[PDB]
């Protein structure tokens, strides 16, 4: 609502620029991450595309790969720059790239906002200038992925730094209720230990946990 | 058509940046000189003005990337921002160093004559430094291989740029761009440089009896080229970058200023969001101090601030549109902690 | 031989010794006779754990037939000096010094296994020389015995007189007996 | 077997020994009998720490029944030589050499644990041979005793006569007795109620 | 190339405030300026 | 520059630049001058076996 | 194979697996999931458009 409310008032005459807030979705597999993004796109008639970070982990010509995402959105958007700029982008398996620092650096530039050149309506050959210039600053990006190791990290911090002794609470029966409450307490510090980049976390202030 | 003085440029930077005086002076002086060197394109005299490139050094969340963005707002000439981590040695599939100029052309509507007069900010330059060198007899692609390529680019040479989103190949569809007049601002958050500086300043003689025994921003302000050589930068690269500007770390007081003093301050952004919705938002001074401590405790710097505010006002922002007859919202220190909810005034 | 164990971190798999892996989880072992070197090692582990995170509880496993007193007191003083609560657990057995350290743990964090066996007795010593030095050394061991009994009574909550009567000779206690004596808070029968 | 610990540095994780990790925090341990080798090791550590940071105080924990004197003098001289204040702490016990080193610490930075016990006595020695050599060795140990007593009086602030009377035979002292005798400055009963550091 | 760095640092402050300054016709750089002990001498005319 | 088949560039490109200066007058280029800077950047890393081919 | 095989143990009670139990493509393609196809080089969205997976 907030992201689109800003687009509704693009000018917002004041001495204030409304910075975009992206979302980070944490949860297990099949918990409904992609469905939430898709359902929003159905509710709000905007183009929705889906990308996978693992495919992009190659770290070769990342600019072309990240730009392709935008190109995919334009096809669904019917090559409408205005409609495409309002689109929703969902990125999956963002945890896998963490340890690919170069991948994160390329991604955050796309998340922060940049101008991308996409060839118009395909074509055999077209001049540089003809390429459409779309801005990613106005596009909402949702990053998802399951962080299995992260749960243990939170426990090591929030709870006693144990897990091997007698007193250690390892009464784990795969209930997953403890894991859900523990992930709710997720903070940027926990993601840092998992391998994410602080710059990337700062561009994903909103953290939703399934 | 008088050019803006550095004082004017610094005033513009102050609107968005807080706490970096030396870096602001350097950038303002560099930009002013840049405009002067371009104005006298003919330069009818026996002198050719040579550019002085900048080198920004500062911890994360200090304002390096932000300073670059602010210049773009007040820069007539094309400004582009690039990342050095992608860049790879020619012949390798990662990326090439000519892509930078390509982005610059896009900002100038592919007007070569307008790009040569541009400014380029290269981020994450420290990543290229040989930190854990472990000699590269096989190859050094992400590090020393990139510095070597940039040398002529910074110094000034014609660069073959593909038309758009292409890589170099036998194809002759290349337009030549000259970087002799392009200004480069290489910014990197050098990690461990302070230790190198301290070693030089506190080298001492030995450890025995006969031997003699001897702030981050203040320590970094004593940076010399030799400190950078040991960090993994070729002497040639520093020569290309004469100027050096240090950025001190953000204190708790600075974070409080960042919340309200800037033109695009976090507090002002949310107030505008509520104001267009018909509601008034007020942040108490205690709340701002509380937010700064939370960010400092989490070691998230200024970036963390957006998250603290979003979480605090999540419940309020959810119920506010449906809520009616609500004219003002007040945030207290307790709200940031989560013990209490923000106070609402009904009219 | 000490088997190595791999710990799966974020990215870098780390090889650890079986004893170092547990140390990373705030677990210390006190095995064998209590001497100065092993005691110094335990003290170093306590100090290191305190520096890392002083608000997390520490665990000390005890399987020892006892030993010198000075070393045991150093461990005891360190546990009462640091901020972390030192949870003592008895595995196998705990003699005089082991028991003094066992009962010295944080209140409510002293455990013992069901088949464990605790033993308490008066200090031991001796001297050979002139009568003057003998009289001096006798007072010292006597002062130590009185001091030890006071501390034993303070942690168990029993009467100093009762402790003195029970320490005149070797006294054995099972896990249930220790629970009713105030030595150990609870027994860990199962998980 | 000494456990190995991991330290998270800027470059990455690094493996260190427990005794070395503590040294990184300016902490030295003097355990066991005082000999030339261990004393030489302590000397090397003190010098290394002084070069690292000559302003910060060095903590030295002492748990030993004493030993050779010469080895102790080397450690003592090193402490009085370096600029850093060598904070001495008593764990378990401190015999003649241990006590001499304990009281030799920086003024106001000497601590003892509540249940520690200090012991002081005159030097020990002996020789076998001709009467001439016996007299020589006797005079030397006597000079050592005089020098040791003088230094003990200087640090404790007591009178040389009082020290001589108390060192003629084994004298035991607890933490409170040491404080009133001048061997130690204060006691360390806890960390979060004294904050001497 | 080092020379460019030294000259830039010495005149960094002067260049920043020179346009704001008025009636300044000459700037003199002494040896002390390089060391940092003194500031450039400005002549007003 | 690269090794005749890789993405970077071709050596012949040099001559192309030369022709530009001579307005594509071959006879006027064949007698030209060329300056190849950073020639130390193309060098084996003190390795005679050359385990892998250095395209750059 | 990597996704669904955890290897074999070493003790007495452990179930040792020989080459004959390698579980090759026959009877191993039914367990396939979209994640395996993506690693093979297909697009995630492409798989979603083809829900039916007839295995031979
Ligand atoms: N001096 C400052 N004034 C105002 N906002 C600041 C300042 N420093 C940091 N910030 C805030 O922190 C955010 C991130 O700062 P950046 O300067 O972009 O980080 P950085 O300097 O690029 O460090 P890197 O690029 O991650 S190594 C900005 O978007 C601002 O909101
Ligand atoms: N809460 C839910 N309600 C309805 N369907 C769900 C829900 N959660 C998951 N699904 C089903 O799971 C699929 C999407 O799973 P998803 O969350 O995208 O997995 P992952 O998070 O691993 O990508 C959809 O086909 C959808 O039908
Ligand atoms: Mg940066």
């Amino acid at each position: 609502y907030n992201h689109y409310k800003r687009l509704r008032n693009g000018d917002t005459s004041n001495g204030v620029e409304l910075g975009k807030s992206n979302i980070l979705l944490i949860g297990p597999t099949g918990s409904g991450k992609t469905l939430l993004a898709e359902t929003l796109a159905r509710l709000l008639d905007v183009p929705f595309t889906m990308a996978d970070a693992t495919t992009l982990t190659e770290a070769g010509y990342v600019g072309e790969d990240v730009e392709n995402i935008i190109q995919k959105l334009l096809q669904k958007s019917d090559y409408d720059v205005q409609k495409a700029q309002r689109g929703i982008v969902y990125i999956d398996e963002i945890d896998k790239i963490s340890r690919g620092e170069g991948v994160q650096q390329a991604l955050l530039k796309l998340i922060e906002g940049t101008v991308a050149a996409v060839p118009p309506q395909g074509g055999r050959k077209h001049p540089q200038q003809e390429f459409l210039q779309v801005d990613t600053s106005k596009i909402l990006f949702i990053c998802g992925g399951a962080f299995a190791g992260l749960d243990k990290v939170i426990s090591h911090r929030v709870e006693t730094g144990s897990g091997i002794g007698f007193g250690a609470t390892v009464k784990a029966k795969s209930d997953k209720a403890s894991e859900g409450e523990l992930l709710a307490q997720v903070e940027p510090e926990d993601l840092i230990k998992f391998g994410l980049i602080p710059e990337f976390i700062g561009r994903l202030p909103v953290v939703a946990t399934l | 058509s008088a050019l803006p003085t550095p004082h004017e440029i610094r005033n513009h930077l102050d609107d968005y940046v807080i706490g970096q005086e030396q870096a602001k002076k350097v950038l303002a002086v560099a930009v002013y000189n840049h405009y002067k060197r371009l104005r006298n394109g003919d330069t009818s005299n026996g002198v050719e003005l040579g550019k002085s490139n900048i080198l920004l050094i500062g911890p994360t969340g200090s304002g390096k990337t932000l300073l670059a963005e602010t210049l773009a707002r007040l820069l007539d000439v094309p400004f582009t921002m690039a990342d050095a981590t992608t860049l790879t040695e020619a012949g390798y599939v990662g990326e090439d160093v000519e892509n930078i100029i390509q982005k610059l052309l896009q900002k100038s509507d592919y007007d070569v004559q307008k790009a040569q007069r541009g400014i380029v900010y290269i981020d994450e330059i420290d990543k290229i430094s040989r930190k854990s060198d472990n000699p590269s007899i096989t190859r050094d692609v992400s590090g020393e291989g990139v510095q070597q390529a940039l040398l002529k680019l910074i110094e000034g040479t014609v660069a073959a740029v593909p038309p758009q989103g292409g890589r170099k190949h036998p194809q002759q569809e290349f337009l030549q761009v000259d970087t002799s007049k392009i200004l480069f601002i290489c910014g990197g958050a050098f990690a461990g440089l302070d230790k190198v500086i301290s070693h030089r300043v506190e080298t001492g003689s030995g450890i025995g009896f006969g031997a003699t025994v001897k702030s981050e921003g203040e320590l970094l302000a004593q940076v010399e080229p030799e400190d950078l050589i040991k960090f993994g930068l070729i002497p040639e690269f520093i020569g290309r970058l004469p100027v050096v500007a240090t950025l001190n770390e953000l204190s708790e007081e600075a974070l409080i200023q960042i919340l309200k003093e800037p033109k695009n301050a976090l507090t002002k952004q949310y107030q505008a969001l509520f104001n267009l919705e018909g509601v008034d938002l007020e942040f108490r001074d205690e709340a701002l101090d509380a937010i700064a401590k939370k960010a400092m405790a989490r070691k998230t710097g200024a970036r963390g601030l957006r998250s603290i505010v979003e979480a605090a006002l999540l419940d309020t922002m959810y119920d506010l549109p449906s809520m009616e007859d609500v004219e003002k919202v007040v945030i207290d220190e307790s709200v940031i902690d989560g013990q209490s909810e923000p106070l609402l005034i009904y009219g | 031989l000490v088997p190595m164990v791999i710990e799966q971190t974020s990215r870098g798999e780390r090889s650890f010794d079986i004893y170092s892996r547990l140390l990373k989880e705030r677990v210390i072992f006190l095995t064998g006779q209590v001497e100065d070197h092993m005691a110094n090692l335990i003290v170093a582990q306590m100090l290191f754990l305190e520096a890392e995170n002083p608000e997390k509880d520490i665990y000390l496993y005890i399987n020892s037939p006892g030993g010198v007193i000075t070393a045991g007191m150093s461990i005891y003083d360190t546990m009462q000096f640091i901020k972390p609560d030192v949870s003592t657990i008895c595995m196998g057995q705990a003699a005089s010094m082991g028991a003094f350290l066992l009962t010295a743990g944080a209140k409510g964090k002293r455990f013992c296994l069901p088949n464990s066996r605790v033993m308490i007795h008066q200090p031991l010593g001796g001297y050979q020389g002139q009568a003057t030095d003998i009289e001096i050394h006798a007072r010292e061991i006597l002062k130590v015995k009185g001091r030890m009994n006071e501390l034993m009574a303070l942690h168990t909550g029993q009467s100093l007189e009762q402790i003195e009567r029970d320490t005149e000779r070797d006294r054995f206690l099972s896990a249930p007996e220790a629970v009713e004596y105030g030595l150990v808070d609870s027994i860990l029968t199962h998980r």
